[PDB]
């Protein structure tokens, strides 16, 4: 278990939502049309 | 459940990045039956009224000209709402091809939809800027 | 004991998915006597004063405003320091409010927090762009 | 008339110039900057693309140092920022071109960490040294 | 009748020709009422606001400051517009006070003064880089 | 309700949103935007090395607009800078990203003047039309 | 005797030596009556008090965080007073942790100590920045 | 025995009152030995020469001529020194003949008759201004 | 011949480029028996001695380290003095490793050579800062 | 005879003096060193 | 065989004094080809051009109409020049008809006569405020 | 070491202190401020309720300030401007209290104008005084 | 040749007419050379600025607001000055923008323009209120 | 002997030299006569 | 022998008398390369 | 003749229009209400 | 429960006493949600601006930043309002920085604390010079 | 349309103006502006060289204020300023010239303390009333 | 025992310290000298 400043195990893991979307958008579509392309 | 703050900031981040971006697609966060109202003052400086349903808001979006739209959002309150709904207050900077920033604040109520769950749809968005009020 | 390529791999990967997430909690990596200077903000944008402390750390992050900053890492070497501190340096591309991708030094010193093992604060913290100097 | 002592910004730039200084006229006299768990990197690539490891002592430094020619090498510094770290010691960001042997001038990236010896006042050897040209990795 | 090509190759040499050594004198090239616009000077950079007028033109040159400005023309094109006018857009490298080469474009419009054949002034000088838009 | 002429930055937004959509949608009635005396390059290369030259006419602009046949080409403009010009028409400077039958993005310089119709009042044509992709000429 | 001046001059220089070199060392300056006030804020603002004895000064100056300070002394005026003792004014600026320097007013009254000749100890000091008062 | 902060507070309206009022009765505040700097420029520039002597402070007051010498107080400290003595530090503004306010610092030595209780007389009196030395 | 003026802004151009591009090559611009006074600061304070000949302008110019110097450069003023000689003024800002810029002057005076004609070379060369004596 | 403005002909090329040298700088030396490089 | 540095030193002196004790007597320090500028501006807003000649020199003077004209020397530095000329920076503040000081920018450059021992004088004289410039 | 002439505020209140120290210490050697056309007027009221008129030379200063024979008098100035005017001299404008013969402080408002000598440089003279007291106006 | 106390009733009636009546034509009573100081307001109303030549007085008198200035002169004395000039100073009651009764005093030099006989302008003009300095 | 601009040696300290008086009193008259109060 | 506080004759100096030095290079030897070049 | 700065014979006593009344006031009362009153 | 008039009496001699030793523990005397005005002067002196709570009201007092205020009270008038409090209306003389005696009025609402019985605190405090209206 | 009740100047303005408009024209409706526990003072001075004592009654009050008789009186505010206080009431301060009867006018000293009524919202009545004459007093 | 604010029965008559002189002055003189005039 390595961590830095005040966070605990995973704090920033469940922060991140990969299944959040909204609208009719796939999971990480909007992502994959901002980067690259 | 993800927590009403969390999917507003992931919304606000999405919405303003596809904004900035892909102008032309910003039609699909919304769904059937969703205002927007978005914009300036009318011919008599009214506020503009709602446009309602995807096609609507795709053409009120189109007609905003968003080129080059740079956000430098200064807050995001999230709020759970009715109807396991979220709002959200927004405050917040523009530039519009990249003319001087200005003052804004706009409102999301984002519903949940009823087949896919942890999924919203933007029911709601009430856009509005400061020096065309005050 | 964590090798310290390991914790600069972590390090890095964990500051910068925060930093695209939510900017407000980048002070959270930072301690107390911290020093932290990241590129120039002033009338000219040359000289930028660094800024110690969480709470001027926090102030000065808000002030830059971070909104979809998307950073890709092309290189990052960690190596240990005194007080089995870590030095990692990163090389990438940095792209904030929706920009293009700007080539980027970072300067990681972080040091053991001692009241937890594999425990590390942000020390130090320089940043530098490509356009600034050469 | 105050003494005082350097600023770390000072240590910084004045540590940068006669380390290029010195390595421009006298590459082999590079060692005697570090100590004996020095940890040093200069612009590496193994035979896989990817950016080359790094030597962890004095010896090791010389060894590199001698490995590559370094000689009549013209180096041009755009960027020093040096701040204070742990233990008095000073952290150091270089920005600037390379050129070795009178090749084309490269852009490179470098950090360099230094502690304080101890025995004698106002006396730092390099304790990390990071250099990589960004052209192998960009 | 000169070929509006051969004009504006002509324009083009003087013109960065007079910027690369004597800053001073750009106004020289303006008229009245002529436009001048450029990347922009503010406290943020952002809203770049067009001066008109030979003093004010010579005023926003001065300020924004160019020395030692090296400029490599990638690129001009040359063409006829109204009242016998000329259109210049030019694609190059410049690198004002030594910096990098940044990419810019730069669109002149010129018209004759009328009083003297083969004479032509800056009626309209739009200047950008790519860094801040794109 | 003060009747107001457009301002000259407003014709030329506006008239860049009609022309990429347009051109986007119905690439074979992108010729009714320019008038008689029209000029325009667009991206050109002929077999040399060097860009395309300029061509001068309705017609054959159309012809040339045949000649690229875009189809579903994909259009993100980034700048878009209109001031006002001799006879009253405005001068655009455009830049974005255009992408035809959905290769990649591509960045592009364009310059456009426009000039007054002169029967109908606000009523413009593509005088002067400057389109070059940025790896054509860097 | 020496010229108070001198002395005077000679402990400034010596003072602030420590003071940057060495601030845990300070303490040795002070005797067991000794005074020290160092403008500290807090509360309403009002500036901090004083504080009195060798080990409440070292205790005060340790907290006070005094890392590579930076002194450039504008005035210094000694004279004499009760028993030999000598009174000196200071004007300058001060710089800590390297940051932006500030105007500083300083105080300080040295006596003998009564046995050892030409030995002085600073019975009593007093500082203040320019900003915490004007 | 009053308190020190007491003494220093009532000399400090005293003396700055007395100023204003009567300048040349100033003199009756000093006594023997006094030393007296309130002074502006030399030949050097820097330095004042001090006077000592109920007459010599009487003669520089009346050379230094203040007419209608408005004072403002920011800041008073009065601390205790050796044989019972106030040493008090003085921050503020002067107007001397209703002319633009200077800020100064002034350095009071007070010390005591062994004859009368609660008598205070200027031992040393330092006075210096902030554009002098700056 | 070419008029003072024309060969004080060359000069100019060409030696504030070279100082940022190529500072080690500085000392060609200078022959025997020249000044170089570019400092202001030494151990006691006072403004800093000169150097004479190439050897020890080049040594200075090397001790100064000129890291990136970005000049700005406000005004250049040329005439002709004694021996067909040039006097140039030039007021401005500089930066050092691009911290903040600092108000200066630089005067030039460049003496003819004897054998090249329309050959110019830094008999005296003269800097100062604001922050220095202001 | 091309001028813009109230430029007479040849002004700025009188301007420009491409033989103005110095110190021992060969004719446009010093922009060698500066340009690309 | 005197030093600069002094006789520098002494025509500062020299000059500044008769500044204001008689201005109009100020012509007699220049020569034949004797330059003069004092930091004018016109309608163009572009500095004043110098004049030549005695006569022009002493119309220029008159025409400026210092009137006791107080002047504080912050920094004169005097170097040696050809035949054996001086070379003289002057950084100060100068006020005009006691009105507010402003800074002020000096070069000298002072020529023997060739006649007397230790005789010169004025070739070149260029002044210049602060504020007309930066 | 530059030798700068006084600056007319520093003459006039260098004056204004002269003045009123040798009022105080020496009334009788006051007249010697005075030139031959020099006009005074010091607070007077003649026998009718008007303010008295003014003497205009050396010797009638003399014999008005033995006329009234000031002694012991305190003086407290509380305001004085003084400007640059024709002919090399100075206006001085004095406000304060004056007390003559220790009765109470009397407001008192004064206008001097002073000329140079001619002969010795900065050597200046009284040539006009206008001296009222605010009870005998107001 | 008319009387100087003539002269200086009538100078004295006509100013304080053309001031209650015109305040803004006030400045037709002033040449070049003229001095006007009157009251003041830089921070708190003390730092008096004397203002030269028509234009600035003009200037001074708008940013001093004379509306509807009613003046009853208590008292004028004239008397005769240096080239033949006039000397006049009056007290009385001042209320601006109809406040109370104020004391005031107001000392004018007058001299002679030469052009024209019995012709007079106001080369010094010093006004003071009585309130804010006793 | 330094001088310069075509003035004599000591022109200007003679020029200079003088004091600010007033009246006909000799520098420090004045102080003169006030030194006899305490 | 002035000294303050408790401090022996000058200790302050002694304490404060050190140039700035990187690695084995006592000060002066980077210079002597560096003296090698023109 | 005697004037100042440069008015004429009687300028401004010409300007002075005392005969000029506005509403129901009498020619002065404006003046007379606002003095001593 | 004492005379209204005896507590104002006691109040207004305290208060004013206070006032003339230490401004500095004015705010003492009022507590929460207590309102204070006094003259004023935010960029005019006209905006009187009510400040509230015990840090405002110290505030206020130190900016206005009396210094041996003197006051000389004429009359007192004390009565009895709602909740057992005192309405005292104060009419003196005040001077300022030893100014001259200027006529003002200063009203109190003291309200009972409650928790100690004949304890009052300056609920309102509203002071006006005579001067600043008529 | 929010209703927003009168801020505590406003009605300080609203009631000065309608107290000083009563007084001027029907003196004798004055009394009404007061409730039973209403103190009074209106410009005392007793037979002694002291200023005259309150009246401490709403039917004394009115006999007070028909004994100082009042006809065609008038009055000219020069300040007025309102603040909020305890018990929801507003404390008022005025100061202003006043003539009665026709005498000169007499700079005048006033001080309110209002109360509301409790019965009816919006409802004062004048709790405290201290006014002076200027002249009576210094 | 009337007192306001957090004041002690007694804290600024004690802070005022009437017996305080300094120099030769006498008690009050110094007021009375500033006050009267």
């Amino acid at each position: 278990p390595i961590t830095f400043g005040d966070f605990n195990d995973g704090e920033i893991e469940s922060l991140s939502s990969e299944l959040l979307t909204f609208g009719d958008f796939l999971p990480g579509e909007v992502d994959d049309l901002t980067d690259s392309d | 459940k993800p927590s009403p703050l969390l999917v507003g900031r992931e919304f606000v981040r999405q919405y303003y990045t596809l904004l900035n971006q892909a102008p032309d697609m910003l039609h699909r966060f919304y769904g059937k039956n969703s205002s927007y109202v978005h914009g300036g003052l009318d011919s008599n400086g009214k506020p503009a009224d709602a446009v309602y349903g995807q096609k609507e808001i795709h053409r009120k979006v189109m007609s905003q000209n968003f080129t080059n739209c740079h956000t430098k959002i200064r807050h995001v309150d999230a709020h759970a709402t009715l109807n396991d709904g979220v709002v959200v207050q927004v405050m917040g900077l523009l530039s519009n091809n990249n003319q001087a920033l200005r003052r804004f604040m706009q409102t999301f109520v984002l519903a949940p939809e009823g087949s896919v769950a942890n999924k919203f749809y933007v029911h709601n968005d009430i856009f509005r800027y400061q020096d065309e009020v005050f």
